């Protein structure tokens, strides 16, 4: 494992490209938490208009149009990570009758949190 | 809950009449005072012991007629495995 392992220094830095996705996203995000829209269609026309506003201000931004057109499979995991990290609180009150799938996930999250809190207090 | 669904289904089989099914079905002009006032689930439970069967044909529309079994009918359509 030390005969043909090159380090191609690709110009597409994933560490700096993740910060540009969070600034671009910050109406459609509030409808996802309210259980009203399960399809976040990210239009490429909005990204082209956002790059024109940043180019006139003097900020050296990467080509987001050519990055998705070359490898859009990796963008599905990077765009979804910024949405979960910046997901706002749901405005509508969550009931215990609508969507029974979320009730089981909410009960399992509270049960797993109580088991981790009781295990930490037993060791400490 | 297990204890919540137990007391909800026990009182439903011991306090149910045919008039409740006629309310949701918009049947207020053909209500008898001799056959609709009697309990329907009681006669079904008494016939199971005499005949010796082991299957009850529970109607899901009867749970929606009772106001105390509104949350029980929604839980059956969600995950009837439990």
């Amino acid at each position: 494992m030390s005969a043909a392992l090159p380090s191609i220094q690709l110009p597409v830095d994933y560490n700096n490209l993740f910060n540009e996705i969070t600034d671009f996203l910050v109406a459609m995000l509030q409808k996802v938490a309210n259980r009203e829209l399960n399809s976040v269609i990210i239009d490429l026309d909005d990204i082209l208009q956002y790059q024109n506003e940043k180019f006139l201000q003097g900020t050296q931004a990467d080509d987001l149009v050519s990055a998705i057109q070359q490898n859009a499979n990796h963008f599905t995991e990077l765009f979804c990570r910024a949405i979960d990290n910046n997901m706002p609180l749901p405005t509508k009150e969550i009931d215990y009758k609508d969507d029974v799938l979320d009730v089981i996930l909410n009960q399992r999250r509270l049960r797993n949190e109580r088991m981790l809190s009781d295990r930490t207090n037993e060791i400490r | 809950s297990i204890q919540e669904c137990t007391t909800n289904f026990r009182n439903f089989l011991m306090s149910f009449k045919y008039k409740f099914r006629k309310i949701l079905d918009e049947r207020e002009e053909f209500i008898n005072n001799t056959t609709d006032e009697e309990l329907y689930y009681i006669k079904q439970l008494n016939e199971m012991r005499e005949l010796g069967t082991s299957n009850l044909n529970l109607d899901a529309r009867n749970l929606l007629a009772y106001k105390q079994t509104e949350d029980l009918y929604h839980q059956l359509l969600n995950y009837p495995q439990e």
